[PDB]
């Protein structure tokens, strides 16, 4: 039935332009209904954009309307969404839509990064036990992953073998750098006596880094 | 505009319940307001439209009602497939708008934070940095407050933390906070505090330790 799919830039310097591009599948876009760019914000905040109408109107977000300026393409089905003086307060996650009876059909979204930071690769730092914060059965490793961009990094225990109490968190921003920890929990058996290795990999900056949990002095 | 305010912030229930989300309007909207349901790492899906109109496909579990200003969502019998986020908004006024949004999540038996403390690592002051990272694991409910203390004094500069999460296991959260400090800073002080105050117990979790401890 209806299908839409965005892509564009994934990353951006501040002050640059750019263009978001929806291509709709299985409706013609001049047929009816309005078609329409929202965007949702860290925190699932969701705010709408603007939209061009099957009949050509454009309406606009006044407090966007400045910087902002959609147009289409009928012969290729796609209408784009044009970005100015981006901040990086616009970084967030980009949808089009269709809409009229509420907005029926959505796209999976493409997420836009404003940074001026350059690819650089991650520090992998081995968290071992401060030699005594250890409550018997269970001892808790770590894995500092700090001073990489851009995202993701990919973080395994053991290279796949440890899968189970583990937990790995959200990078977040540190000066314009990512910074994320990981975490795994097995039982005082193995760990001083069985080897558990972390595994980092940044696919960006094709770096790719195992760091051995070894016991403090 | 015409401001949506959502009532319920984050709802925590059993499933085979049945809640009532809230959604209200600065101005008239009369019956345009539509319900969004998002699961994780998924785009919205239209619920609830015209107010009242179930979208196609939408099981019976759900109905809106409300005029002008006062809506619901009502969930008959809530289930797994039903935590997610909610969002309502109105189109009847051009701004388009959308309220913050109501997250459901899965109730659960209190549990308290297995706290960690490592300092840093040898590898990093070797460079000149100086981390030392805290882990307040599968704990329940979500409030928890961490603090950190330098030989005794607390300290708020170079705290980053990080929240998981609701797990899809064990329905726990889980953060990690972590301090950083040049070596310079790290070296003149010799006790770290990492104390966390979780409502399962009456007196602080406490992971400490002392620099002129190997």
């Amino acid at each position: 039935q209806v299908k839409l799919q965005q892509s564009g830039p994934g990353l951006v310097k501040p002050s640059q332009s750019l263009s978001l591009t929806c291509t709709v599948t299985g409706y013609s876009i001049t047929s009816d209904y309005a078609w329409n760019w929202i965007r949702q914000f860290p925190g699932n905040k969701l705010e709408w954009m603007a939209y061009i109408s099957y009949s050509g109107s454009t309406t606009y977000n006044p407090s966007l309307k400045s910087r902002i300026s959609i147009t289409r393409d009928t012969s290729k089905n796609q209408f784009f969404l044009q970005l100015n003086s981006v901040t990086t307060e616009d970084t967030a996650i980009y949808y089009c839509a269709r809409g009229g009876t509420g907005f029926d059909y959505w796209g999976a979204g493409t997420t836009l990064t404003v940074s001026a930071a350059a690819t650089t690769p991650p520090s992998v730092y081995p968290l071992a036990p401060g030699s005594a914060t250890a409550a018997a059965s269970m001892v808790t490793l770590g894995c500092l992953v700090k001073g990489y961009f851009p995202e993701p990094v990919t973080v395994t225990w053991n290279s796949g073998a440890l899968s189970s109490g583990v937990h790995t968190f959200p990078a977040v921003l540190q000066s314009d750098l990512y910074t994320l920890s990981s975490s795994v929990t097995v039982p005082s058996s193995p760990w001083p006596s069985e080897t558990v290795t972390c595994n980092v990999a940044h696919p960006a900056s094709s770096t790719k880094v195992d760091k051995k949990i070894v016991p403090r002095d | 505009d015409i401001v949506l305010t959502q009532s319920p912030k984050s709802m925590s229930m059993s499933v085979g319940e049945k809640v009532t989300l809230s959604c209200k309007a600065s101005e008239n909207v009369d019956t345009y307001v539509s319900w969004y349901q998002q699961r994780p790492e998924q785009p919205p899906a239209l619920l609830i439209y015209g107010a009242s109109n179930r979208y196609t496909g939408v099981p019976d579990r759900f109905t809106g009602s409300g005029s002008a200003t006062d809506f619901t969502l009502t969930i008959s019998s809530v289930q797994a497939e039903d935590l997610a986020d909610y969002h309502c908004g109105q189109s009847y006024s051009y701004p388009l708008t959308f309220g913050g949004g109501t997250k459901l999540e899965l109730k659960r038996a209190d549990a308290a934070p297995t706290v960690s403390i490592f300092p840093p690592s040898s590898e990093q002051l070797t460079s000149g940095g100086a981390s030392v990272v805290c882990f307040l694991n599968n704990f329940y409910p979500k409030d928890i407050n961490v603090k950190w203390k330098i030989d005794g004094s607390e300290r708020q500069n170079g705290v980053a933390n990080s929240w998981t999460a609701q797990d899809s296991k064990d329905s726990t959260y889980s953060m990690s906070s972590t301090l950083t400090l040049t070596k310079d800073e790290y070296e003149r002080h010799n006790s770290y505090t990492c104390e966390a105050t979780h409502k399962t117990s009456t007196s602080p979790v406490v992971k400490s330790f002392n620099r002129n401890e190997c």
